């Protein structure tokens, strides 16, 4: 695992020793090389995980997330360099350093064998994101957004720390292998109920769960493009990964402790899909769609079936890629017209046809068109829910209908109709933007040929 | 215990309450501090004499010496406060808040 | 002719050297977990006439 | 260029630089010798070599 | 609240008892020593940055002294820490040996004869 | 009604309001040693009775 | 051995260098009076170091190379356009006044450091004590606002109280019509626009506030326009003065040590000039501040500490 | 003040603290406290002004009252047992007096009122000394008598200290009062674990002292004592502001910074003793300290506040006096989390 971590660390002195006009080129090239190297972790053994050492291990769940992070870094660099052109060399190097530190913390988080190290890195991811949002955000609400993002996370995460140290004291270990092999049932008691809550609420708020999701629109809208990319693509999946790791020791309590969370997730996915229908800001719609998809992931994790975990893993990967692509698409238009209002710029298909094609493909993947992996995950989760209870199909179908509705609503509003007359500064699409959209979309379609790479350990 | 021990302990308690409750003059509180020291001296001397612990017969003298140091410190501070305000009232010392 | 281009492009070796060093450290870490080599009931084997270890 | 004293002039303080380098070298040599003695003592106490 | 300060035969201010010499000294390439050296290098770089000097190249002798001092202190810190953990384990094992009636060895049952409750997931 | 008003009201806005009120209560002292030492006497009387009588 | 507590403890003292000829002297006067020539002559006769009047670019003369910097990187004010448009809505007038007060504070610190370190005396043209006459003249002419005067007063109250006033205050007296006549005979087109009311306000401020104030803690020597050309007579008048009035005789080694610690470390001297009082005339926004700071850092010898800029020929950087 | 006199007074303060450290006799510990206070009073008044005089007077009154209570407790303990050694007090009433006395000396709630005012009324160097060195002696005394303390009173005072520190720091614009409330909260955290493990208290003391030294030195380097004055440092010394922001994040206890390790170790040690509720409340309350640290970081480094015209003149001057240990303190305040197992050397 050091063969991935050490080059990521080497990215720091390499970008701090580069010339003022070569930082983007060097960082992009070596980030792509690191992603290529990290692609070798997909070879999984089946029966058990790849245990490199006492500190790190790789699973069929961790490997797609690691590859997604390593692949997302170069796309973040490509998206960032346009709006940072006027910045000084030192501040651009600091921004790239923030991105590299975030990547390092993420790659170490997904491979830790022990839960305290996972917690330490999972909290350490906060600082670079907070710095990025509050320093390179564009509006004045970035400060309030950063405060929300920090405190919503910490209020859930601190009880997790207390629960983890208590569990290590009572059991003697927190190593995930020992945790799994020496699992014992949780009795029906108030102490066990509060232990369950302390082990669950941090990952709940990172998803986010409906009712604890208010930080996400603020943080995702007010962050720069790279910050939004990493928030939607990767940082939302930390909660799901933590849930999959932690629910091993929570049985059989989850059988009834999951009822309020399932109810909240289903009704709130309906609510957020409905909210997307009346939104004046283009980024907030994407944020709320992310909330709905993560609510579906929460249901999948809560029901505790192999098909549910497979669908949840597929949906996490697909949602990460699709949300990153949608955020980049919105950012291109924002850079054109310097406003996030959806109806300001209309009929962009007449002026930008290839970008309209990218918009159409992203909208089609957002509504989970077959045989894309988005629908693979969603269908697996829906089938698992149907096995859990036949009445879930009503809510699943309603959510599907509303998702198609607002996806095509966004597409029609932004791309169709007639152009706004007074707006006359819409230049032809750059090679960088088209390449960024292609690099987002092509892995999505290529993953359809080999769906088992992202289905997870339960495959 | 002897009832004199209770009398000396209540003397200490009364002097402590007098220090803790403040009237206008700073000087009154310094006298309460000196009274607490006097009660401590009396109590320690009685305890040492009763048990015939020979070597601590010098301890109350050290207590008195550091009492004199405390009194000198308090008087110097009172001098500076009164030079600042022309009065040793405690309510003038309110430039700093919490 | 190569002095200046080396001085301005030497940064392109840091990441490959880090990769090589990481692989080397991974092998060293593997070297510390040989307690059960050729000792598992499933994979215990008779050594070949010339081989010294089952894996390294 | 500069108008006044500029206590760091074109030449560096050779006394301070020499003292710093000597301190570093002495510390490194002392550490090496200490480690060698520690290894030898540990071997002799437990009967390894 | 004070576990090992009152341990018998503890000299007050040694920082390294003679019994610690029976333990293997940490290797000079110990990753903790490398981290101490990295901390010293960071201290040197921050010193250069604060004094408005070229961060990477200004003080080479000063950075060398920083790294050397950090490594030198860290070596002895690691020695003391390892010795303290060795003492903890030694005392624990001695106490376990001397009190068998508080740490009994009960026969362990195989899983075919231990009855576990099954909780179906549905 | 829900995201912009009531979900805001319950978790974050209530916390902000409560902490602001408590901070205003705690930090707004007049800087007079008379009140502080009166509170010190009250605290001493409590510790000797509600704690020193319970052992 | 840089001067500090260690230097004061072993050996170094200030009073051992005072030799009755230190005598901080300021030669004040109205606009275009011959105070500069008189001050230079006094410095040459008495053997004291002469300080030309602190301008917009005085700080430039003492740091880096003595060359002045660009106006937007140093000062950000123009005396010529104050004469042209004193009532401009860009705040140039009070910005100029505050920058000039800061420059005079820096020059006073430098002069006091020189006198306390070498014992040799200094001669100044104007000072922080007489800087307020221009402020009052600007305020009475409607050139600045009341808030600007209040901010100036706050800065002066927190800054000028840390230093000792000059021993000798020399005032060159020239009537306002003679001042105007010298102004037209000079030749500067901008100074042609100086009205009689402005010069009258400066002179009234001098004669009603400055001289009566300094006469309580310093000794004042007034000289008319005609009798100011006799440098020998003025020096003889100074040489027969008994400095038994101000706080200078009340100074011992400890106060001198505190003052010498304060006069060096120019950042501590200038500390209270940039107090967070947000007057529009002097407040600069984040974007402009960032741009100007970056441009200043791009100056050839300003990126690093003095002895660490290799592009101006510094050597042995890797061993410094 | 004569530099020789200042050196003598600082050495006398340190020698009184060391006398408290090395004494086996209660009278010698009392003498050390008396000498420390006597030499400490002038240091608060080095720069003369009415605010400094008021701060020194309040400090003297509080510490003299605490010393009187200390001596009275020592005398009660002697009365009920002819013992002078500091091993374990034999009377519950004397021990309660001792605890109240040491808490008043440390400034624990509800004896916290003097700390913010005294800290605000003095200079930054005196504030550094007061908030770093003055905590060693009472904490050492409390460590020696840890087995005798009543857990209820100590834990109540610690929880009150944490809560009041957070709430008071929420309302401050002066930097010295912010640091004083931060100190109160950190003292509460330290005294929460003392009845269970004194090594944890020592580790928390060391880390808090390192962070406080780094923060005070950074505040001296950028000579500001208010939020708006510190808002100007970005236009003159951006590196100082960046280091300040990182140190503030470390003081908030965020991983992977150093300030997180004492809270982590205290929480796990308390959970070893079946104490779950109180550490949870403690962390949830330290969230407030993190909030006002983040507010200071917003105003200081993450955004750029408007500046003044005279800053251009300051651009041309370097710092005449340099702090030698500032670089080391910053590194220890931030990057020492991986070296956690070294805490075994503290016991
Ligand atoms: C199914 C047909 C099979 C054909 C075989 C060959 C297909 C090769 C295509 C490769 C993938 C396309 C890449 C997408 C990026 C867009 C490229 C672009 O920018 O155009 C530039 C290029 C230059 O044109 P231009 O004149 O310069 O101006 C273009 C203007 O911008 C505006 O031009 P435009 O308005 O014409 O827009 C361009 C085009 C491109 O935009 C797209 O949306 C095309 C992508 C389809 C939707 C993607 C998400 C939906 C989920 C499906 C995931 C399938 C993945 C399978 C593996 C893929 C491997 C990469 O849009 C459309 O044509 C309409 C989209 C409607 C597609 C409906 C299909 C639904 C599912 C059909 C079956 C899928 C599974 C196959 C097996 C089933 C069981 C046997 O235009 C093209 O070449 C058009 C692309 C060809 C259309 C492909 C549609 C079907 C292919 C789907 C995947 C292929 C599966 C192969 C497996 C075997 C079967
Ligand atoms: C976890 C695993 C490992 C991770 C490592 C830990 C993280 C990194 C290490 C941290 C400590 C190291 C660096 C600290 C000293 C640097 C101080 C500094 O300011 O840098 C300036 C300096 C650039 O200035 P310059 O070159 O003198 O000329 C430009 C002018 O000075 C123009 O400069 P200026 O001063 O005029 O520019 C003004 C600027 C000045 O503001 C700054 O420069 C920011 C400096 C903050 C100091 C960092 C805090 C102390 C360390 C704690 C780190 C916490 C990490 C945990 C995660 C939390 C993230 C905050 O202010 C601003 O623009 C406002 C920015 C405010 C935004 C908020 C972000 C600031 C805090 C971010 C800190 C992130 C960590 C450090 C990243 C690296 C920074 C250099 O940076 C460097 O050139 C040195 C960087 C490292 C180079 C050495 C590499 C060795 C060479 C290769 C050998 C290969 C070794 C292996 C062998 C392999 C075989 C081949
Ligand atoms: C372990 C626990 C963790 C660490 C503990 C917590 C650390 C907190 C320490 C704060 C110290 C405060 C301080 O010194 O200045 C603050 C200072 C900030 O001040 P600043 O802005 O730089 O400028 C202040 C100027 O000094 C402005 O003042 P100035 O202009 O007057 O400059 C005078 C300057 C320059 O100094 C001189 O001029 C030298 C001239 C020598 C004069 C000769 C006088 C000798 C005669 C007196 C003898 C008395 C003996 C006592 C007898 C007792 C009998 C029982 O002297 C000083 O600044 C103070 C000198 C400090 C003396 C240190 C010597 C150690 C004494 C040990 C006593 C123990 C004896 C045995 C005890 C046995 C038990 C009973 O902080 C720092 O500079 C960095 C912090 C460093 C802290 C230590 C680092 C951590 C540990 C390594
Ligand atoms: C906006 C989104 C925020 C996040 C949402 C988080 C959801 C948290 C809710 C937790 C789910 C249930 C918690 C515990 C399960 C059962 C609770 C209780 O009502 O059930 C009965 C419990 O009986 C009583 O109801 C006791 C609970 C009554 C007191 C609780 C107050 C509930 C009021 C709602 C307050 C809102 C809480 C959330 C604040 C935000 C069962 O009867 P019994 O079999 O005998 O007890 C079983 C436990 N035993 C085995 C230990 C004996
Ligand atoms: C922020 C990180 C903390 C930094 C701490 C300051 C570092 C600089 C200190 C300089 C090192 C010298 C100190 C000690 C050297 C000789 C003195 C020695 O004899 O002391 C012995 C003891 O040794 C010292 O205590 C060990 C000091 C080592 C401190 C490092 C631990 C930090 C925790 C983990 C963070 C890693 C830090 C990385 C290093 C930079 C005496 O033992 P004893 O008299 O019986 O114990 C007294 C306390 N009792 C009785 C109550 C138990
Ligand atoms: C018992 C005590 C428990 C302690 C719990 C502390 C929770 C930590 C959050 C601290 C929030 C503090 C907010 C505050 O004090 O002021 C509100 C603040 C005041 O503005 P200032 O910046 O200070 O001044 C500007 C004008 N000059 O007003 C605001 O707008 C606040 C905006 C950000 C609020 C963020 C709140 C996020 C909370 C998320 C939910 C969880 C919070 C923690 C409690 C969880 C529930 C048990
Ligand atoms: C930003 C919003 C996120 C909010 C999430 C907050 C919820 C976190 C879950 C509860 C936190 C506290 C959990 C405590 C840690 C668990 C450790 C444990 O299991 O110990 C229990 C201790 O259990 C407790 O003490 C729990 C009591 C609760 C203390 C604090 C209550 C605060 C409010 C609790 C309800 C809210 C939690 C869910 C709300 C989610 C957000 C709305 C039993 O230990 P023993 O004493 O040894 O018992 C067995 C031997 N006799
Ligand atoms: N504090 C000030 N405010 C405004 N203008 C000033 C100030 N100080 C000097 N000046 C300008 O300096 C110019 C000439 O300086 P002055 O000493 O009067 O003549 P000379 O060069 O003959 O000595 C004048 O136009 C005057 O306005």
């Amino acid at each position: 695992m050091l063969k991935i971590i050490i080059p990521t660390t080497m990215l720091l002195p390499m970008t701090w020793m580069s010339k003022h006009n070569m930082i983007w080129i060097n960082a992009t090239v070596h980030s792509l090389l690191i992603s290529l190297i990290s692609l070798s972790l997909l070879n999984q053994l089946g029966e058990n995980s790849l245990n490199f050492s006492l500190t790190f291990f790789s699973d069929s769940l961790s490997a797609p997330l690691l590859v997604l992070t390593t692949w997302l870094l170069p796309l973040m660099l490509m998206a960032s360099q346009s709006h940072l052109s006027k910045e000084t060399t030192t501040r651009k190097k600091l921004y790239i350093t923030m991105l590299i530190l975030l990547q390092l913390f993420l790659i170490m988080t997904f491979t830790a064998t022990e839960l305290i190290l996972f917690y330490i890195l999972f909290e350490a991811t906060l600082v670079p994101t907070l710095i990025i949002i509050t320093r390179w955000g564009n509006q004045t609400e970035r400060l309030n957004a950063g405060l929300y993002f920090l405190f919503y996370t910490l209020a859930g995460s601190l009880p997790l720390l207390v629960a983890l140290v208590y569990i290590q004291n009572t059991t003697g270990s927190l190593n995930f292998l020992i945790i799994h092999y020496w699992s014992h049932p949780l009795s029906n008691s108030w102490s066990n109920i509060f232990m369950w809550l302390a082990c669950i609420m941090a990952f709940m708020v990172k998803m986010p769960l409906y009712g604890l999701h208010l930080w996400l629109p603020k943080a995702h809208v007010e962050a720069p493009i790279a910050g939004s990319m990493v928030l939607a693509a990767v940082l939302l999946k930390l909660g799901g990964y933590g849930m999959m790791r932690i629910t091993t020791i929570l049985n059989p309590l989850t059988n009834y402790m999951a009822y309020p969370f399932l109810m909240l997730s289903m009704w709130g996915m309906i609510m957020t899909s409905s909210i997307c229908l009346r939104q004046t800001d283009l980024k907030s719609l994407i944020a709320y769609s992310s909330v709905s998809h993560m609510a579906l992931v929460i249901v999948a994790i809560m029901i505790q079936t192999p098909w549910s975990f497979m669908g949840a893993t597929a949906l996490m990967i697909a949602h990460g890629l699709t949300s990153s692509m949608l955020f980049c698409l919105a950012n291109t238009n924002y850079e054109r017209v310097h406003s996030r209002t959806m109806i300001l710029a209309r009929g962009l298909q007449t002026l930008l046809p290839l970008m309209a094609t990218w918009w159409l493909v992203a909208s089609l993947t957002n509504l989970a068109l077959p045989p894309s992996i988005n629908l693979i995950g969603e269908l697996f989760i829906i089938t698992a829910s149907f096995s859990w209870s036949n009445i879930t199909i009503i809510l699943m179908g309603m959510n599907m209908m509303i998702t198609a509705l607002y996806s095509l609503y966004m597409l029609i509003t932004t791309q169709r109709g007639k152009y706004t007359h007074h707006i006359n500064n819409i230049k032809p699409s750059f090679t960088r933007e088209n390449a960024l959209m292609a690099l987002h979309i092509l892995p999505l379609l290529l993953l359809t040929l080999n769906p088992k790479m992202i289905l997870g350990p339960l495959y | 215990m002897p009832l004199v021990y209770m009398n000396i302990i209540m003397a200490f308690a009364i002097a402590l309450a007098g220090l803790l409750m403040y009237r206008s003059h700073l000087m009154s509180s310094l006298l309460c501090l000196e009274g607490m020291m006097l009660s401590l001296f009396i109590m320690s001397t009685l305890i040492i004499l009763n048990t015939h612990f020979t070597l601590a017969n010098m301890m109350p003298i050290i207590l008195l010496v550091f009492a004199a140091c405390e009194a000198a410190l308090g008087l110097s501070l009172l001098v500076m406060v009164s030079n600042t305000y022309g009065t040793d009232y405690v309510q003038n010392l309110n430039l700093l808040q919490c | 002719n190569v002095l200046q281009i080396v001085r301005d492009h030497w940064v392109h070796i840091l990441v490959p050297v880090g990769f090589v060093f990481g692989c080397y450290l991974d092998r060293r870490s593997d070297e510390k977990l040989t307690a059960f080599r050729n000792k598992s009931l499933l994979f215990k084997r008779e050594l070949r006439p010339n081989e010294e270890v089952t894996w390294k | 260029k500069f108008y006044i004293r500029e206590p760091p002039h074109g030449s560096p303080d050779w006394l301070k630089v020499g003292l710093t380098l000597g301190t570093s070298v002495f510390l490194w040599i002392y550490l090496i010798k200490q480690h060698k003695e520690d290894v030898l003592e540990y071997k002799r106490r437990n009967g390894l070599e | 609240m004070t576990m090992m300060s009152g341990r018998p035969g503890r000299v007050p201010l040694q920082f390294l008892p003679n019994e610690a010499r029976s333990l293997p000294p940490p290797k000079l390439t110990d990753p903790r020593l490398v981290y101490m050296g990295f901390l010293g290098y960071c201290s040197g770089l921050i010193d250069n940055a604060i004094r408005r000097r070229p961060v990477v190249s200004a003080g080479l002798h000063r950075q060398l002294l920083y790294v050397t001092s950090f490594v030198f202190f860290g070596y002895y810190l690691l020695k003391r820490q390892d010795y303290m953990y060795a003492l903890r384990d030694h005392d624990m094992f001695a106490y376990v040996k001397s009190h068998p009636e508080d740490f009994p060895e009960k026969d362990k049952k195989t899983y075919g004869e231990i009855l576990e409750e099954f909780h179906p997931v549905r | 009604l829900l995201d912009l008003i009531w979900l805001e009201t319950i978790l974050p806005k209530t916390t902000s309001f409560i902490q602001m009120k408590m901070s205003i209560m705690v930090s707004n002292q007049k800087g007079l040693i008379k009140l502080y030492f009166l509170s010190f006497l009250i605290t001493i009387m409590i510790s000797m009775t509600l704690f020193n009588y319970h052992e | 051995l840089q001067y500090g507590p260690l230097a004061f403890v072993l050996g170094e003292r200030t009073t051992r260098k005072l030799t009755e000829t230190s005598k901080v002297i300021t030669v004040d006067g109205n606009i275009c009076s011959g105070k500069g020539r008189l001050a230079r002559e006094i410095a040459e006769k008495l053997g004291l170091r002469h300080f030309p009047e602190a301008g917009i670019h005085y700080a430039d003369s003492t740091t880096g190379d003595g060359k002045p910097l660009d106006v937007q990187l140093s000062g950000n004010c123009s005396l010529e356009k104050f004469y042209d448009d004193p009532k401009s809505n860009d705040g140039n007038s009070y910005r100029l006044q505050s920058w000039l007060y800061a420059s005079r504070l820096l020059q006073y610190a430098d002069a006091l450091e020189h006198l306390l370190s070498t014992g040799q005396g200094v001669v100044l043209e104007r000072s922080i004590y007489s800087d307020f006459v221009f402020l009052e003249a600007m305020y009475r002419q409607g050139f600045i606002r009341k808030q600007c005067v209040e901010h100036y007063n706050e800065v002066k109250k927190v800054t000028a109280c840390e230093y000792l006033p000059p021993h000798v205050v020399v005032y060159v007296d020239v009537p306002v019509p003679e001042i105007q006549s010298r102004i037209q005979k000079k030749g500067n087109p901008h100074e042609m626009k100086i009205t009689a009311a402005y010069l009258q306000d400066i002179e009234n401020a001098y004669k009603k506030t400055f001289l009566p104030e300094m006469s309580e803690k310093c000794e004042v020597l007034q000289y008319s326009a005609r009798e100011a050309e006799d440098a020998e007579k003025v020096v003889e008048d100074i040489e027969y003065l008994k400095c038994d009035k101000g706080p200078w005789p009340d100074q011992d080694d400890r106060t001198f040590h505190r003052l010498r610690m304060l006069v060096q470390n120019k950042l501590e001297v200038l500390n209270y000039t940039t107090i967070p009082v947000y007057l529009p005339e002097i407040t600069i926004g984040a974007h402009q501040s960032d741009r100007v700071f970056q441009k200043f850092t791009e100056l050839p010898g300003r990126k690093y500490s003095p002895g660490y800029n290799e592009d101006v020929g510094d050597k042995w950087i890797w061993l410094k | 003040m004569n530099p020789i006199i200042y050196t003598t007074l600082i050495m006398t303060v340190m020698s009184g603290t060391m006398l408290v450290m090395i004494s086996s006799h209660w009278l010698l510990i009392w003498i050390g406290f008396e000498m420390n206070l006597l030499a400490m009073i002038p240091v608060l008044m080095k720069n003369f002004n009415p605010r400094a005089t008021e701060a020194a007077t309040k400090y003297f009154l509080t510490q003299a009252t605490a010393s009187m209570m200390l001596m009275m407790a020592i005398i009660i303990n002697l009365l009920y047992s002819g013992q002078w050694t500091i091993t374990k007090m034999f009377n519950p009433v004397a021990m309660t007096m001792m605890t109240m006395a040491l808490a008043m000396k440390l400034g624990l709630s509800p004896f916290h009122f003097w700390v913010p005012e005294v800290t605000q009324g003095i200079s930054l160097q005196a504030g550094l000394l007061l908030l770093t060195w003055q905590k060693l002696a009472p904490l050492s005394v409390l460590c020696q008598i840890s087995q005798s303390i009543n857990p209820n009173l100590m834990l109540t005072m610690a929880m009150l200290s944490i809560l009041i520190g957070g709430w008071g720091g929420l309302n401050q614009t002066q930097l010295r009062k912010i640091m004083a409330y931060s100190s109160i909260a950190h003292m509460g955290w330290m005294t929460a674990v003392l009845p269970y493990n004194t090594t944890m208290t020592i580790l928390n003391l060391l880390i808090y002292i390192t962070m406080t030294l780094a923060m005070f030195m950074l505040l001296i380097h950028s000579s500001a004592t208010t939020t708006l004055s510190l808002s100007h440092t970005w236009n003159k010394m951006p590196v100082i502001t960046s280091l300040m922001m990182v140190t503030l994040l470390s003081m908030g206890g965020l991983p992977p910074l150093s300030g997180f390790m004492p809270k982590w170790m205290i929480i796990q040690e308390m959970t070893k003793n079946e104490s779950i509720i109180m550490p949870t409340l403690m962390a949830m309350t330290a969230l407030l300290n993190l909030y006002f640290y983040m507010r200071l970081a917003y105003s200081s480094s993450l955004t750029m506040f408007p500046s003044t015209n005279n800053m251009k003149m300051k651009w041309q001057f370097e710092h005449t006096k340099q702090m030698k240990l500032l670089p080391t303190m910053i590194v220890l305040s931030t990057l020492v989390l991986p070296m956690t197992p070294a805490l075994s050397s503290l016991n």
